[PDB]
């Protein structure tokens, strides 16, 4: 698991 | 449960006059930008497989060439903030910002006045970078970065000859862990959210609006009406109660604020100064 993504 | 007195501009400057208005957050975009010569995303010179990867750390880590070239075909021939800015700027001044969190990585909040304490660069930024190995991770700022940009020289480290990057983060990253730290406390203490020039489609920034507490207004100055759905944007129903929509360009949506405020003549000061400052230096 990581921190949440940058994601469009 | 309605702080607001009436869903309008006016309404909201009232408000920012009142008592209970003691922190305000901004959510800024590209479209605070805009009129900076600074562009909302050819790439047909670099041989992408698809126009996406360009920003995709995927690619990236396979072939970072492109990318740098890009940055130096987009950089911009100066680096001018706009009305918005300084009115963050005077924000900051006059006590009221609480945190500007942005999704650009132009450094403009930045060179506007804005340090870091003020600001959550949710997806990083060009003003600082660092060497990619994790056993060094030597940082160099945006003057040595540029300089390695426009001779046309991959940046290595001076240390280790590993690559440097610019600190920002590439869709397929995760956000830097002050995002996830200021987040925390911020949004129980906010009085007003100010978002401007964002129609709040990536995430996990755009689900920041629906941390703020339910009774919080919420301004809205944007090109379009955006963030409607879940605790979503809700400007034109009949249960509407705190949420405004300004539509336009985001300059004309601060200076109107800005005038209703009474900083008009201020505001107007202080863009002149520092635009012409930055025209002498340049
Ligand atoms: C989830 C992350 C969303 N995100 C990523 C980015 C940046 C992507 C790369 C932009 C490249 C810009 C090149 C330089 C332009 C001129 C300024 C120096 N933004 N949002
Ligand atoms: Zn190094």
């Amino acid at each position: 698991e990581a921190l949440p993504k940058a994601t469009g | 449960e309605r702080l607001l007195d009436e869903l309008t501009l006016e309404g909201v400057a009232r408000y920012m006059q009142s008592e209970r208005c003691r922190r305000v957050i901004c959510l800024v975009g590209a479209g605070i930008s805009t009129s900076a010569g600074i562009p909302d995303f050819n790439l047909e010179k670099y041989h992408l497989p698809y126009p996406e990867a360009i920003f995709e750390i995927s690619y990236f880590k396979k072939h970072p060439e492109p990318f740098f070239a890009l940055a130096k075909e987009l950089y911009p021939g100066q680096f001018k903030p706009t009305i918005c800015h300084y009115f963050m700027r005077l924000l900051k001044d006059k006590g009221l910002l609480l945190r500007c969190y942005t999704q650009n990585i132009d450094t403009l909040e930045r060179i506007a006045g804005l340090e870091q304490e003020d600001l959550v660069e949710a997806h990083g930024t060009f003003y600082t970078s660092h060497c990619v190995s994790a056993s060094c991770r030597h940082e160099y700022p945006l003057s040595w970065m540029k300089e390695k940009i426009f001779s046309e020289v991959t940046p290595k480290c001076e240390d280790c000859q590993s690559l440097v990057k610019p600190d920002i983060v590439f869709f397929g990253e995760s956000l830097p862990a002050r995002f996830f730290s200021c987040m925390q406390s911020d949004f129980l203490k906010v009085d007003l959210l100010l978002v401007m020039g964002t129609s709040l489609q990536v995430q996990p920034f755009a689900s920041l609006i629906s941390k703020a507490p339910l009774s919080t207004p919420r301004l809205l100055i944007n090109k379009e009406k955006a963030g409607q759905s879940g605790g979503g944007m809700d400007f034109d129903s009949k249960k509407a109660y705190r949420d405004v929509a300004w539509l336009g360009e985001c300059d004309q949506g601060c200076l109107a604020l800005a005038e209703l405020l009474g900083w008009k003549k201020e505001l107007e000061d202080l863009v002149r100064r520092e635009h012409a400052s930055i025209d002498a230096q340049s």
